[PDB]
RNA sequence: AGGCGGGCUUCUGGCGUCAAGCGCCCCGCGGGGCGCGACCCGCCCCGGGGACAGCGUCAGGUGGGGAGUUUGACUGG
RNA sequence: UAGUGACGCGCAUGAAUGGAUGAACGAGAUUCCCACUGUCCCUACCUGCUAUCUAGCGAAACCACAGCCAAGGGAACGGGC
RNA sequence: UAGCAGCCAGCUUAGAACUGUCGCGGACCAGGGGAAUCCGACUGUUUAAUUAAAACAAAGCAUCGCGAAGGCCCUCGGCGGGUGUUGACGCGAUGUGAUUUCUGCCCAGUGCUCUGAAUGUCAAAGU
RNA sequence: GACGCAAACGAACCCGGAGAUGCCGGCGGGUGCCCCGGGAAAGAGUUCUCUUUUCUUUGUGAAGGGCAGGGCGCCCUGGAACGGGUUCGCCCCGAGAGAGGGGCCCGCGCCCUGGAAAGCGCCGCGCUUCUGGCGGCGUCCGGUGAGCUCUCGUCGGCCCUUGAAAAUCCGGGGGAGAAGGUGUAAAUCUCGCGCCGGGCCGUACCCAUAUCCGCAGCAGGUCUCCAAGGUGAACAGCCUCUGGCGUGUUGGAACAAGGCAGAGUAAGGGAAGUCGGCAAGUCAGAUCCGUAACUUCGGGAUAAGGAUUGGCUCUAAGGGCU
RNA sequence: AGCAGUUGAACAUGGGUGAGCCGGUCCUAAGGGACGGGCCUACGCCGUUCGGAGGGGAGGGCCC
RNA sequence: UGAACUAUGCCUGGGCAGGGCGAAGCCAGGGGAAACUCUGGUGGAGGCCCGCCGCGGUCCUGACGUGCAAAUCGGUCGUCC
């Protein structure tokens, strides 16, 4: 909600920075071995609790 | 003037609770809501505040009396009995 | 089976007393040198209604004899007292209504209330509304007295037990018949969670030893022995007799 | 006619979430949160039902910033006892102390 | 744990707070201290029970409140 | 064969395992009457959304092989002989 | 002086004439009624997802335990905890189920309870 | 005198007040909204005919000063029966009314400081990424209402229901103490003003026929605030303005059977249908009349059974102010 | 995103929440839960204003 | 290991149009020899009545029944100081 605690807001900040797409240069570095981040979550499909 | 022949104050209950029960609450709801003469001022403003509590709206005297009446018949005979036992206790 | 409703009342989860808005414990003043060799003067400040009982309480304000302070005592409002009067507690107190004098210095046939079982417990017997205890006889030899409790049982107590003269206020409260189940709802809503009593015959055999059966019969003698285990001791516990009487 | 809304997070009609309508210089009608009404002091006698006079009726902590003259009267028991019960305490104290001279 | 054992408040919905007084002593007309006032002595704070309640452990009775289990077979179903 | 009022040797009614009665009350069970109506005599017509057709999109239960009948025999009622 | 003059202000009620095709709460909103029987007095509650009832509750009535070293009950346990901030007009345990009118006979059986070491049966310990 | 003055020493200790009291009903004061009257001002709409017409806009914050208004078992004088005062209801008076003169409290209303410089409305000029700026005028005069809400008061009603604690703040009692010796000192509840400081955390958005839960953009579920015009008793139903939306996971062409729904309609008969008036049909608002058996005398009861109802033009009655 | 899409709560790249006086913070309500003590073979549990030599602020120059 | 659903209790908050019958109390006018009566008005009582939101879920044994939904939808219906 709008009323958050510092620990909850610090927990939502990390999950927001983990949900970023894989960098483009990582794909060429690994030779298309890691093409997409296998931990991408959607705010409608997956809930973090 | 008179709008109810028999019920009186218990007409608020309608046809519920029976006849004999509504007859017993009538004699009590009258004495419970009636305002009595204040023994300390003479004004008839001793109305019941709570169960066993009787308060005056003029001298602010609160008297601990009966539940539905000002003074129960048991307490009047006791007060006269204690006054008789006190006199014989001295002499 | 499971435990009966009577067994669950000893745990004290939802069957505890509802003592949120209660004004305190109604008890006499603790016995001190003033109440042993004389009397102490007290003024009745207010007569309040204690949520949960049918007898009012009086806030008598005494004067502390050892420090400059005024103690407030929450007595049982004897029927007849009023705000602004003086209450004298002690041995030398006169035989008036409201005073707290020991039973040893009262004539036979006195009407007392808030009587003490043992010297110091600050008033236990004859404390409900409209009830009283009569002093039957004394005994200066054994320093004991004989009083008649409102249950009709004559109890032999010490002659040093203090008591308030006069009957308790709120008498005749049980004379007005409750008409609605709502008035009984609010009656017990301030006391405890005990009002709706489901009969044992209306239950199943798992919850009560009277439940079950294609009819609502009890099926067993309702008169139960006293040494019966908790769970079976329902109905008429150790009934000496039954009938209309 | 405009339908105005609350101005704080509390969206319930509690005892502290009380508002009133005020017309702003911008020709608008917005809520204006008011403080709870105060009460004038009562007499220490516990008899007179009316409140005391000559004393402000504000909140408790508002009395910290008020001056002393705005919180009492120039009488003996001013600010804590009404005038009618003071003159009765003077007569009761004098007449009781006089009966205690007759006994000697 | 506020006066126990032994040789001063009843006319009123006031007031009561570390002692006035007296005696004695110590310092620089200004301070301080002690005793009486506020009796003396003592073994438990004051009351109510008291070797009885109660506790520990065996023994007998009671005990569907609760636990475990059982409630044969043949058979024109 | 229902309902109601009576009759009572009542398989097996009955007195706080409560008997009898009962104004008011009931989304409780039942009978008759007035009014009313497609419930029926006896069905017909109109309208909206579907079914239908079409562009796009597009499942599931189920499935030994499968799918025309009569009689016969048979595990005493076949689809197959 | 059986009060009048000036000015201002709304919203209702009653009666009458006329009039349209006897239509007018014109849409909308919006109780079918009566005579009886059975059960429960009533309001309330109930099987979330087949049973809303005649079942449960209920006020009233009646019985039963207990004066606190107590009645009822909880905890492995503290002589800890609940009723109890309580004290018989109270708390705990049951049956009946408002009011009206009544509530008969049976204590042999089962159960409860009282009497008692004044007589049988009768453990451990002790003799 | 109630009590008023810008301040107006004061400990321990004590006492009291505020914080801090339910639900319901009646009434009154004030705002907001709505409505009415200006043959008001500024734009817009309508004009085939009529319409001095229709629609929109016409403002003031907190804090302080002043004054209306409301409340008061607050004071003084005085004294009451031929009792009087008074409310919608009540209630009040020798424990002292009525009347006269005062005091205090609440003032969220009005005027002023703020404050018109700003905000809206209209008009003109300059300008097209400094341009995206400068000027003019206006912001007015009243009315009430069984109107609706909110709020502050006040009088009651109900309870075998009496409807919270604490932080914190204040007043009084108390007179222990401190202050200087002839002009000041002690002390000041800012007492007029000045000086410095106020850290940490949350703050976006959705809040539900697509941002929550139910596997989903699920006809379910999920706590509240604001809330207009007309008809009407209504926050009912139907229609409209502000605001929002494209008909709720799709378009097109047909109008067969059979379904779901519109609680569609119907000749004559009117429950003969069916386990059973299931289904839906009649009745329905309001006014004026008229209402039995039975009953616990409260009820039954909107019993049952009749009449009236539009539109238009009038008449009569019910007010306030000077 | 159950048709489509030039659209999106999709995908990608950037940006966005500023307080002495809004709320948390502060208070205790129900209630939770230490301390003393008791209990449990024990991990621990019972109990909550009662119970311990439980007082570490205020004043007079060392008193209380 | 769970009382984010539900059952009961406690603390602290919030909410419940518009109408109807109309009880005690009070005022006035009539009847009386007193006991006390009658009419109108006032007043606004109630686990009172019609009824919106709310809260419930009767009937159609309607719709739906590989549904919008692992319990929902429509009319009707109970209650609403
Ligand atoms: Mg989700
Ligand atoms: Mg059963
Ligand atoms: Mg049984
Ligand atoms: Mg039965
Ligand atoms: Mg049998
Ligand atoms: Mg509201
Ligand atoms: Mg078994
Ligand atoms: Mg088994
Ligand atoms: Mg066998
Ligand atoms: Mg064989
Ligand atoms: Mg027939
Ligand atoms: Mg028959
Ligand atoms: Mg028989
Ligand atoms: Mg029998
Ligand atoms: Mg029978
Ligand atoms: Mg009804
Ligand atoms: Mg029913
Ligand atoms: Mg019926
Ligand atoms: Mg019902
Ligand atoms: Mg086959
Ligand atoms: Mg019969
Ligand atoms: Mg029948
Ligand atoms: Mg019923
Ligand atoms: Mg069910
Ligand atoms: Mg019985
Ligand atoms: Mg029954
Ligand atoms: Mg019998
Ligand atoms: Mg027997
Ligand atoms: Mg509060
Ligand atoms: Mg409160
Ligand atoms: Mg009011
Ligand atoms: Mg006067
Ligand atoms: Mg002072
Ligand atoms: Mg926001
Ligand atoms: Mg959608
Ligand atoms: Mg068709
Ligand atoms: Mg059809
Ligand atoms: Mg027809
Ligand atoms: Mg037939
Ligand atoms: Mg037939
Ligand atoms: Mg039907
Ligand atoms: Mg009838
Ligand atoms: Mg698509
Ligand atoms: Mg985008
Ligand atoms: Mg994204
Ligand atoms: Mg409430
Ligand atoms: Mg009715
Ligand atoms: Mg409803
Ligand atoms: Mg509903
Ligand atoms: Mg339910
Ligand atoms: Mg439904
Ligand atoms: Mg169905
Ligand atoms: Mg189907
Ligand atoms: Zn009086
Ligand atoms: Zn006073």
């Amino acid at each position: 909600a709008s009323h958050k605690t510092f620990r909850i807001k610090r927990f939502l900040a990390k999950k927001q920075k983990q949900n970023r797409p894989i960098p483009q240069w990582i794909r060429m570095k690994t030779g298309n071995k890691i093409r997409y981040n296998s931990k991408r979550r959607h705010w409608r499909r997956t809930k973090l609790g | 003037a008179k709008r109810t022949k028999k019920v009186g104050i218990v007409g608020k209950y309608g046809t519920r609770y029976g006849a004999s029960l509504r007859k017993m609450v009538k004699k009590i709801e009258i004495s419970q809501h009636a305002k009595y003469t204040c023994s300390f001022c003479g004004k008839t403003k001793m109305k019941r505040k709570a169960v066993g509590i009787w308060h005056c709206g003029s001298c602010m005297k609160t008297v601990a009396g009966g539940a539905w009446s000002y003074n129960t018949t048991s307490a009047v005979t006791v007060k006269s009995a204690i006054k008789r036992l006190k006199e014989l206790k001295d002499q | 089976g499971r435990v009966i409703r009577g067994q669950r009342k000893g745990a004290g989860s939802v069957f505890k007393a509802h003592v949120k808005h209660r004004k305190g414990a109604a008890k006499l003043r603790h016995i001190d040198f003033a109440e042993r060799h004389g009397y102490i003067k007290g003024i009745v400040k207010d007569i309040i209604h204690d949520p949960g009982r049918g007898a009012p309480l009086a806030k008598v304000m005494f004067r502390d004899p050892y420090r400059f302070k005024k103690r407030t005592e929450l007595f049982i409002a004897a029927e007849g007292i009023h705000t602004g009067q003086f209450i004298y507690c002690g041995k030398k107190a006169q035989l008036n209504i409201g005073n707290v004098l020991p039973v040893g210095t009262m004539p036979e046939g006195t009407i007392v209330c808030c009587l003490e079982e043992k010297p110091g417990d600050r008033g236990k017997l004859a404390r409900a509304s409209g009830n009283y205890a009569t002093v039957i006889s004394h005994n200066p030899e054994t320093k004991k007295s004989r009083v008649k409790l409102p249950s009709g049982s004559k109890k032999v107590i010490s002659s040093a037990n203090r008591a308030v003269v006069g009957v308790v206020a709120g008498g005749g409260r049980i004379d007005k018949p409750i008409l609605k189940a709502g008035r009984a709802y609010h009656k017990y809503k301030a006391k405890r969670n005990c009002w709706p009593r489901v009969r044992g015959v209306a239950m199943n055999p798992v919850e009560h030893p009277f439940g079950g059966g294609n009819h609502q019969h009890i099926g067993k003698p309702s008169t139960i022995r006293r040494d019966a285990p908790a769970g079976r001791k329902v109905g008429l516990i150790a009934a000496r007799r039954t009938g209309r009487l | 006619v405009q339908r105005l809304t609350y101005r704080r997070r509390l969206s319930y009609n509690t005892a502290s979430n009380k508002t009133r309508l005020s017309r702003t210089p911008g020709n608008r009608i917005v809520y204006l949160y008011t403080k709870k009404t105060g009460k004038s002091p009562k007499s220490a006698c516990g008899i007179c039902p009316g409140r005391l006079r000559g004393i402000r009726a504000v909140r408790p902590q508002v009395l910290m910033r008020l001056s002393k003259t705005k919180k009492h009267v120039s009488r003996a028991y001013g600010g804590s006892m009404c005038a009618k019960c003071v003159r009765d305490r003077i007569k009761r104290a004098f007449l009781i102390e006089e009966q205690k001279i007759v006994v000697k």
